[PDB]
RNA sequence: GCUAAUCCCCCAUGUGGACCCGCCCCUUGGGGUGUGUCCAAAGGGCUUUGCCCGCUUCCGGAUGGGCCCGCGUCCCAUCAGCUAGUUGGUGGGGUAAUGGCCCACCAAGGCGACGACGGGUAGCCGGUCUGAGAGGAUGGCCGGCCACAGGGGCACUGAGACACGGGCCCCACUCCUACGGGAGGCAGCAGUUAGGAAUCUUCCGCAAUGGGCGCAAGCCUGACGGAGCGACGCCGCUUGGAGGAAGAAGCCCUUCGGGGUGUAAACUCCUGAACCCGGGACGAAACCCCCGACGAGGGGACUGACGGUACCGGGGUAAUAGCGCCGGCCAACUCCGUGCCAGCAGCCGCGGUAAUACGGAGGGCGCGAGCGUUACCCGGAUUCACUGGGCGUAAAGGGCGUGUAGGCGGCCUGGGGCGUCCCAUGUGAAAGACCACGGCUCAACCGUGGGGGAGCGUGGGAUACGCUCAGGCUAGACGG
RNA sequence: CCGAGGGUAGGGCCCGUGACUGGGGCGAAGUCGUAACAAGGUAGCUGUACCGGAAGGUGCGGCUGGAU
């Protein structure tokens, strides 16, 4: 199944994720279908999170399944707010 | 789209199959000169209606045999036994290239 | 030294028999319908051909046949039975 | 790390006063005043015509030894300036002067860049309120280099700042004395820094 | 004769090197357009369609600099350098983005485009490439 | 050549013949001495140069120079070798590394100790 | 021998789907419809005439694949001829599906100097190193694709495998054994051994991210997140700062007057790597639970391997420097010792009693936790020359014709628009590279944003040049 | 039926090695003569042929890159 998840980039003790859609059988940091945001768990920048909701809601439409702490961050951007 | 090539029929000694010599040009990727290159395609002639010396068009096609991935699309010109001889003269010269 | 792989193997052997048994029966009745139709005997040919068709689609219910594979056997079966009876005629029952 | 041995021999070798010690650099017991010839057994022998390689090596060793910087860091800065669009000579000197340990010396917090480095390395310096103990920091325009207030009651830094009272700094700088803080205005020019150095000869040394 | 275009450029070069006032090249429309560029840019005084023993020619009128002083009075050439680029044995075509600047602007590259024969400046102002015929300065 | 000849034939890239075949792609090769003797050099030099014939692990037997004043190598001495000829002993293409395996460093050496494999003296 | 089920089977139901034949549309097997024939199923748990987890048939989506095609992809022609499932046809078998993929028959074909066949070498690419560019070299780490899982063959199960830690068989090898017989497959993580010039801990944790299963709690995860060792690479940092004699001693040189090491040391003040004590993270809030409605939304909670680590605060000791080189190229010179010896050497060359070239010393130059050496790649090498070379005597015109293929080709007109040129558009993944900003105190490293390119697909346009087709010409060529 | 492979037989290519043998490169401190460079003491070189301890000689034809 297609999934929306966090491909870790960055470096050691400095994680920087790309909120991303890819086949679940890929490896974590492998070729993704498309990128739809980034995430900085350390909050050390004036926008440690971003989400293209126009696309993030499309992938939910065609049935992508968000990870748990991906949905938690897709929530903080309001993809679910009705 | 399906690839379409033009060339002359150089043999038709096969049942429902003709051999289309196809030519092309391009600049040599280091010495610039425009050079010629040719290649033969085994073409599906399901009506045995194309003849030696005909110039035809072939279109990339669902595989027919082992070496057959092109059917003949349409006739372009007939009676080109001048081109067919250039191909044959060369092949004949090969015997003079042995030991 | 062990695995749930052992479990997976014991199951493949049980499934192996069910698949082979079904395909055995399908093959037999397919040529039986074909052979009957050759000397057709149209009522008896189509009679069996209906039973071959049921076993085919029953095979493609589960993991024994694929849709297109079952559909393919059916086609060539009916194609062979009709064009055999049509050498003498004429088909009593259906189909079709 | 950095060079640590005798520093007067450097000037005496380069044939020019490099102001590397602070106030003895201005006394009459400066070595250049007493023996302005190269160090070692043959210092007083008549020099031979130096090769163009010699000439260019010397100018580069001058500019380098001035900042007491390693050839490694020196060459990386030159290679940074060399890629940068614009004249490489200017940018090179500009990047050199933008080093924290250099600015601290320019502000008169220390008599010598060596002293500045032991100041910076000992955290006795801050940049925009952030304590920074790194000599290599590239100070940018609009910054602010103060004394660590938890060090402002220190003899050496006070006596130094006393002699800076009303003293001019480069145009590209400004020193709030009494408050022990300075400001980096913009990165300086060849005009602002009259260094006893034709920096163009350093471009040529590295093009070989 | 395998290359009339390079033969003409060579007819001009041999003539200018011994300071002849004119030389005759056998005529052709593609040559006229080439000489049309050399006159309009001042590498030649011009030309005229003349006739040598009943054959259609082009008489090209050369121009040189002022007489010089010293040991060598020979005046400086106006066509210092002219050579064929694209040749029968190797065609040379450039796109508009890869047209060259002869002699840092002080020279012309003559092109054959599908808007006719142009200079490197003309071809760049019309946004077209073509066959790089030769270069002059 | 014409442009057509270059389309027909191309330009020949010429490979570089190694001057150290016995190393077989390695920076060094371990070996065992067979003959340890002195050889005289070519004109215009005169000397008794110290050489060892080495039977290598790469499957080669080669002559290698023994640098420095004095050594301790004998038949069955285990040595390491590196590239480098002796302009002046034809056939000698390699050098024994002092201070490795059974090659002792040069005794009393003071300048250039990393070559000649001599520890810093107190 | 007994028994359960979401296990297997049978019957019904046929929304629908499958197949045959007919017809319509279409155009390779795409869609539609008519008769016949054929095919569905599984329940479980709660807060129980309602929910949730499941199950069945069908259409569609999305994602991931299979197959096919154009073009590109190394060395040897001292490999020049190769080919019987070979090349095509018909029919069948087989598959998810095209195909000699497999089989039977029929025909005599297929391929090659534009290099078949054979031999050698190699996983390929994004990229990487170098280079002014062109080019040359390379494909380790990360990303993508491919291939393999001791050597072979094989199928089974399955949506998917001909399956690294699944099965069968053969072989090589090893082990256990009670001697009757059995077992094994680290090119997973560590680790051992062998080989080698040479390459790591039998570490910690699922806290994060990700995967499988589960309604959920949660379980499993040598993926992974981290810690360990190696100067292996890059980056940052220290071994102190200031003052301090016409200038200690020691050592070196000396014309014996003196010169050098050298502000260097001593010494004085000042700072305070390390170490001590106190505090101490970010990475972590979702899943969950409460209200709402199990949604939207709002509340509440558990949880950190790294780690008592970074980092903060307070205290606080002057606290490792080494390596190469100094004839020329190439930056740095003297004394002794040696005397074609011992030795040096990248090339040219040094050494035979006054050696800036050997060996030490003093001094000097260059770098610095590095400095040298060896190996290999690109550069200098326009020294394989496309950019960008040559062949009278330096290496280089075939002994001379004739002529095959090929390469190349005069003047004018028109048609086509193949090359060629322009515009639009799709593709050109991510990382990297590049400019900018930002985050780790800087940097290295890393994050965010920006700019395109060739090349190829498609659409539209141009016609000078080359090409092609047609017509005409006589200056080339050929005949009288 | 096909079939891993095993067996029998006969071919092709490549590598390592071999009594002995052929010449080659280098060494240099030897023995023999002195063929070439001067008209190099018989102008030289050359294809071929025959011959001689050796450099080389001679025949036949060719070249001048031969002094006077
Ligand atoms: S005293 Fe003179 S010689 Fe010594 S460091 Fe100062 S300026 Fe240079
Ligand atoms: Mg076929
Ligand atoms: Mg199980
Ligand atoms: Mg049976
Ligand atoms: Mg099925
Ligand atoms: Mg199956
Ligand atoms: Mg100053
Ligand atoms: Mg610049
Ligand atoms: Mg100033
Ligand atoms: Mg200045
Ligand atoms: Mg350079
Ligand atoms: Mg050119
Ligand atoms: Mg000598
Ligand atoms: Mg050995
Ligand atoms: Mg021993
Ligand atoms: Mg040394
Ligand atoms: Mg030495
Ligand atoms: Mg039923
Ligand atoms: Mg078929
Ligand atoms: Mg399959
Ligand atoms: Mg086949
Ligand atoms: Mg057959
Ligand atoms: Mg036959
Ligand atoms: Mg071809
Ligand atoms: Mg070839
Ligand atoms: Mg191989
Ligand atoms: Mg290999
Ligand atoms: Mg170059
Ligand atoms: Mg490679
Ligand atoms: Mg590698
Ligand atoms: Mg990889
Ligand atoms: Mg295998
Ligand atoms: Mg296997
Ligand atoms: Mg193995
Ligand atoms: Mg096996
Ligand atoms: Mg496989
Ligand atoms: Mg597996
Ligand atoms: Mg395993
Ligand atoms: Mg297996
Ligand atoms: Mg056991
Ligand atoms: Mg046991
Ligand atoms: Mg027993
Ligand atoms: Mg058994
Ligand atoms: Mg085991
Ligand atoms: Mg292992
Ligand atoms: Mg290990
Ligand atoms: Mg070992
Ligand atoms: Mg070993
Ligand atoms: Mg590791
Ligand atoms: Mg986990
Ligand atoms: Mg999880
Ligand atoms: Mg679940
Ligand atoms: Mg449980
Ligand atoms: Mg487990
Ligand atoms: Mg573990
Ligand atoms: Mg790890
Ligand atoms: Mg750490
Ligand atoms: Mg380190
Ligand atoms: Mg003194
Ligand atoms: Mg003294
Ligand atoms: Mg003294
Ligand atoms: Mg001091
Ligand atoms: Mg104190
Ligand atoms: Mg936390
Ligand atoms: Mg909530
Ligand atoms: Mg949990
Ligand atoms: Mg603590
Ligand atoms: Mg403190
Ligand atoms: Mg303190
Ligand atoms: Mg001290
Ligand atoms: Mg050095
Ligand atoms: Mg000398
Ligand atoms: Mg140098
Ligand atoms: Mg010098
Ligand atoms: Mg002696
Ligand atoms: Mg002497
Ligand atoms: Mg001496
Ligand atoms: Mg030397
Ligand atoms: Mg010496
Ligand atoms: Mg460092
Ligand atoms: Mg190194
Ligand atoms: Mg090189
Ligand atoms: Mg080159
Ligand atoms: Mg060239
Ligand atoms: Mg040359
Ligand atoms: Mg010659
Ligand atoms: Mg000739
Ligand atoms: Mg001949
Ligand atoms: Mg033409
Ligand atoms: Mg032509
Ligand atoms: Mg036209
Ligand atoms: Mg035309
Ligand atoms: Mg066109
Ligand atoms: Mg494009
Ligand atoms: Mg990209
Ligand atoms: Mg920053
Ligand atoms: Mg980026
Ligand atoms: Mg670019
Ligand atoms: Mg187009
Ligand atoms: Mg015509
Ligand atoms: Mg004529
Ligand atoms: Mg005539
Ligand atoms: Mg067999
Ligand atoms: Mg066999
Ligand atoms: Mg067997
Ligand atoms: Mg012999
Ligand atoms: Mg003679
Ligand atoms: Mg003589
Ligand atoms: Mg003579
Ligand atoms: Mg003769
Ligand atoms: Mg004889
Ligand atoms: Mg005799
Ligand atoms: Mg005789
Ligand atoms: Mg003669
Ligand atoms: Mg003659
Ligand atoms: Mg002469």
């Amino acid at each position: 199944m297609v999934k929306i998840r966090l491909a870790r980039f960055g470096s050691k003790h400095n994680p920087h994720y790309r909120i991303v859609v890819t086949d679940a059988r890929r490896k974590r940091d492998g070729k993704y279908i498309e990128k739809i945001g980034y995430y900085d768990p350390r909050k050390t920048t004036p926008d440690w999170l971003k989400v293209d909701v126009e696309r993030a809601r499309y992938w939910l439409s065609v049935g992508a399944q968000p990870t748990d702490t991906a949905r938690r961050l897709l929530r903080q951007a309001g993809v679910f707010r009705q | 789209p399906k690839k379409v090539l033009t060339g002359v029929v150089v043999s038709d000694k096969m049942q429902k199959t003709v051999t289309v010599l196809v030519e092309r040009q391009f600049p040599h990727p280091l010495y610039g000169k425009v050079i010629k290159r040719s290649k033969k395609y085994l073409a599906h002639d399901p009506e045995e209606k194309y003849k030696l010396g005909d110039v035809v068009e072939i279109i990339e096609s669902r595989p027919i045999s082992k070496r057959k991935r092109f059917r003949v699309l349409r006739l372009v010109e007939s009676g080109r036994m001048d081109l067919v001889e250039k191909y044959l003269i060369r092949r004949q010269n090969y015997e003079s290239l042995s030991k | 030294r062990n695995l749930s792989a052992l479990k997976r193997h014991r199951q493949s052997l049980k499934r192996r028999l069910r698949n082979k048994a079904k395909k055995s029966a399908i093959k037999t009745l397919s040529k039986k319908a074909i052979q009957l139709a050759q000397e057709g005997k149209a009522e008896e040919a189509l009679k069996i051909m209906r039973k071959a068709e049921s076993l085919i689609d029953k095979a493609a219910k589960g993991s024994t046949l694929h849709k297109n594979a079952a559909a393919r056997r059916k086609s060539r079966l009916m194609r062979k039975v009709r064009q055999l009876l049509e050498a003498a005629g004429a088909p009593l029952i259906g189909g079709g | 790390g950095r060079y640590i041995g005798p520093v007067c021999r450097l000037c005496r070798r380069e044939g020019v006063k490099l102001y590397l010690k602070g106030e003895r650099c201005y006394s009459p017991k400066c070595a250049m005043e007493r023996r302005p010839y190269p160090p070692g057994q043959h210092g007083q022998k008549r020099a031979r015509r130096p090769s163009d390689y010699a000439v260019r090596l010397r100018e580069k060793q001058k500019l380098r030894r001035i900042y007491g910087i390693s050839e490694r860091q020196f060459r990386n800065l030159f290679e940074e300036a060399s890629k940068k669009k614009g004249v490489t000579g200017s940018v090179f000197l500009g990047l050199l002067e933008s080093r924290l340990d250099n600015v601290v010396y320019r502000l008169g917090f220390a008599v010598s860049r060596r002293q500045a480095r032991q100041l910076v390395r000992h955290g006795h310096i801050t940049v925009n309120g952030r304590r920074v103990d790194l000599p290599s920091y590239r100070v940018r325009p609009g910054d602010e280099i103060a004394v660590a207030e938890k060090s402002r009651n220190l003899e050496l830094i006070r006596q130094n700042l006393e002699a800076m009272k009303g003293r001019k700094v480069g145009p590209w700088l400004s020193l709030d004395v009494e408050g022990m803080k300075g400001k980096f205005l913009r990165l300086p020019d060849r005009e602002d820094l009259a260094l006893p150095v034709n920096e163009q000869l350093v471009i040529e040394f590295y093009s070989r | 004769l395998t290359d009339p275009i390079a033969d003409m450029l060579t007819r001009i070069r041999n003539a200018t090197r011994v300071y002849k006032e004119s030389t005759d090249v056998p005529a052709s429309r593609f040559k006229e357009e080439i000489l049309r560029i050399l006159a309009r840019e001042g590498f030649i005084k011009g030309y005229e369609r003349v006739d040598v023993d009943g054959k259609p020619y082009l008489r090209v009128y050369l121009k040189y600099g002022p007489r010089r002083q010293g040991p060598d009075p020979r005046p400086e050439q106006v066509i210092h350098h002219i050579r064929r680029i694209s040749k029968p044995g190797r065609r040379v075509y450039v796109g508009v983005k890869e047209i060259p600047r002869v002699r840092r602007g002080l020279g012309i590259a003559i092109l054959s485009t599908s808007k006719g024969v142009l200079t490197d400046r003309e071809a760049r102002k019309l946004g077209v490439g073509g066959e790089l015929i030769c270069e002059v300065w | 050549p014409t442009i057509n000849q270059l389309v027909r034939k191309g330009r020949e890239k010429v490979r570089k013949k190694s001057k150290v075949p016995a190393l077989k792609g390695a920076p060094f090769r371990r070996g065992v001495c067979t003959v340890v003797r002195t050889v005289t050099p070519k004109k215009p030099n005169s000397a008794l140069r110290k050489v060892a014939k080495v039977r290598l692990t790469s499957g080669y037997e080669v002559t290698a120079y023994i640098p420095g004043e004095g050594h301790n190598l004998q038949e069955h001495s285990v040595v390491l070798i590196r590239g480098g000829r002796v302009k002046d002993l034809p056939g000698v293409r390699y050098h024994i590394v002092r201070g490795v395996y059974d090659a002792a460093g040069v005794k009393d050496r003071k300048k250039s100790r990393s070559k000649y494999g001599t520890k810093k003296p107190k």
